[PDB]
């Protein structure tokens, strides 16, 4: 999820 | 067109948390491979090219809760140089393999640096105005690779 647009952090 | 599994979706989006403006830009994605928050792939789903409206987007179907578990103690030693080591940074570790991982300072205290790997908006309700600008039909290529040739922001 965190690396999912729109809004990527990374991980 | 109207938005649907295996198609490239242009959208424009402004994103607010709590009443404030965080995010506001133009993106392609692939949909229904997972490349989007599913909250806003469900609030997109059959729209037409042109449509534009609002949406509130709970942190389950956003970034997902706050996990603790995301929350490590780790040593002041592991950052750099003398790094502004204060709350609200970002640093990034990597692992074994050199994967960045990036994390927020919370705290600072003795040789101990309390961080947080969970995404920003994790356990954040996200409220967004989307317009659908162009939808079409993925090409082979896009399809295999899983995602749109090229991908991300325009802006
Ligand atoms: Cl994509
Ligand atoms: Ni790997
Ligand atoms: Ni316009």
């Amino acid at each position: 999820n965190a690396k999912m647009l729109p809004f990527a952090f990374g991980a | 067109m109207k938005v649907g599994q295996d198609k490239v979706v242009t959208i424009r989006y402004t994103l607010q948390v709590e009443g404030e403006v965080l995010d506001q830009g133009e993106l392609s994605y692939l949909h229904g491979h997972r490349n989007l928050i599913p909250g806003l792939e469900e609030a997109l789903e059959g729209r037409e090219e042109g449509e534009a409206f609002q949406a509130h987007v709970p942190a389950e179907k956003a970034y997902g809760p706050h996990d603790p578990e995301g929350v490590q103690v780790v040593p002041l030693s592991a950052f750099p140089e003398d790094a502004e080591v204060v709350p609200g940074a970002q640093f990034y570790a990597q692992d074994m393999e050199g994967n960045p991982m990036p994390l927020t300072v919370v705290a600072v205290e003795g040789e101990e640096v309390t961080v947080d790997f969970n995404h920003p908006l994790a356990g954040k309700d996200l409220d967004f105005q989307v317009e659908v600008v162009k939808v079409r039909e993925a090409t082979p290529e896009e399809l295999l690779h899983g995602h749109a040739h090229p991908s991300g922001h325009h802006h």
